[PDB]
């Protein structure tokens, strides 16, 4: 099987600056009537893959002449000379010479933008849930920037890693930040037998981890 | 209009086998092959196979999991998949395609849920702060939407009113069943002093929930 790498996996530009994608295959992707079967494929979020280059370098009709690809052997490029709106999404590299046909894993292109710290809410659990027999406490953590974010959580001062489940939002279309909502799910016993609940998150934004508690006496 | 038309999605249990359609109209049916390919949630694409009158290849793979079929003289292809688990779940796409010509246009994608799951209906549970938010000029509020299958579920607010500062977030999958949540960030002017209400809906299980977040 060709394995297809691409880099980077992600990759952050501002509008109207130039990207470059590189992909590599594990062997050459000669095809043995001499061709060269490598195609670029760009999918936005809920849409099919949609073909840009095809034959290493050839654009596909209706592709605008900022995107360019090139390379040989096992070695390829696509290029993008000015970024635009529309370009952001999933770039696949393809190989189609040897069977099994393969794709790289993609690369993630993002709008580059000012750091943001995250606002942090923490929400304990609802007295209507309690009833129930369940304890959820959530934390969100909105509009920061960029995407790398440590969350953590303590009961009564120490770490806890089992039963938390953490939910991303991608890169919001407005103002190009992410968000993310943190929950920690109890049984109502276990929930009663703890005081302080701890929502932490560490972010580039601030030397001092960003914190949020409570106590369940409050 | 070359145009390439699948399937609906598809809701299974484990074990059990599906069959999805990939319809072609706007060109001669028997000049192009058709390749099915999957994509399974934040991965790349993985080829199953193609077919084509006179050629049906399979990915190694999936070889004992997938049956393709051609019916020429209604110009439609059919994948059969079977055995099915839920590491089974992706979207399935079926594209167009030869050497010379690559893959030009594509379906729509075809959605595929295995889960032993049955229809249930959400918990909504409303998420209001209690009293480190009072002082401030934006309060955050929330929705907690949990235990439910399948998906969707919609949220809203104020029924639809309330659009800005708005972040709903994809569910994830625990013991079976999906929880999601949304936060809502609205001027401590005018709440509680206004009403802020939280809507679901959930169709599967033809059930609408209203939430209003009161303090506590």
């Amino acid at each position: 099987d060709i394995l297809m790498t691409q880099t980077p996996l992600s990759l952050p530009v501002s509008l109207g600056d130039q990207a470059s994608i590189s992909c590599r295959s594990s062997q050459s992707i000669v095809h043995s009537n001499g061709n060269t079967y490598l195609e670029w494929y760009l999918q936005k979020p809920g849409q099919s893959p949609t073909l840009l280059i095809y034959k290493v370098s050839n654009r596909f009709s209706g592709v605008p002449d900022r995107f360019s690809g090139s390379g040989s052997g096992t070695d390829f490029t696509l290029k993008i000379s000015r970024v635009e709106a529309e370009d952001l999404g999933v770039y696949y590299c393809f190989q189609g010479s040897h069977i099994p046909l393969t794709f790289g894993a993609g690369t993630k292109l993002e709008v580059k933008r000012s750091d943001a710290a995250p606002t942090v809410s923490i929400f304990p659990p609802s007295s209507e849930q309690l009833t129930s027999g369940g304890a959820s406490v959530v934390c969100f953590l909105n509009n920061f920037y960029p995407k790398d974010i440590n969350v953590k959580w303590k009961i009564d001062g120490s770490e806890r890693q089992n039963g938390v489940l953490n939910s991303w939002t991608d890169q919001d279309s407005k103002d190009s930040t992410y968000s993310m909502s943190s929950t920690l799910t109890l049984t109502k016993d276990e929930y009663e037998r703890h005081n302080s609940y701890t929502c932490e998150a560490t972010h580039k934004t601030s030397t001092s981890p960003i914190v949020k508690s409570f106590n369940r006496n409050e | 209009e070359v145009q390439l038309e699948e399937s609906g999605p598809e809701l299974v249990k484990p074990g059990a086998s599906v069959k999805i359609s990939c319809k072609a109209s706007g060109y001669t049916f028997t000049d192009y092959y058709m390749n099915w390919l999957r994509q399974k949630p934040g991965q790349g694409l993985e080829w199953i196979g193609w077919v084509y009158p006179g050629s049906i290849k399979y990915n190694e793979k999936f070889k004992d999991k997938a049956t393709l079929t051609a019916d020429t003289s209604s110009s439609i292809v059919y994948m059969h998949l079977s055995s099915l688990t839920s590491d089974d779940n992706a979207v399935y796409f079926c594209t167009r395609w030869t050497y010379g010509s690559s893959f030009d246009y594509w379906g729509e994608g075809t959605l595929l849920t295995v889960s032993s799951a049955k229809t249930t209906p959400p918990s909504v549970y409303p998420l209001a702060p209690g009293s480190a938010a009072q002082t401030n000029s934006m309060v955050t509020l929330g929705c907690l939407v949990k235990g439910y299958f399948p998906e969707p579920v919609t949220v809203t607010w104020n029924s639809g009113s309330l659009s800005s500062g708005v972040h709903t977030f994809p569910a994830v999958l625990q013991s079976d069943l999906y929880t999601l949540s949304s936060s809502v960030t609205v001027p401590s002017s005018t709440w509680p002093s206004e009403t802020v209400t939280c809507n679901v809906a959930h169709p599967a299980s033809s059930t609408k929930v209203d939430k209003k977040i009161v303090p506590r």
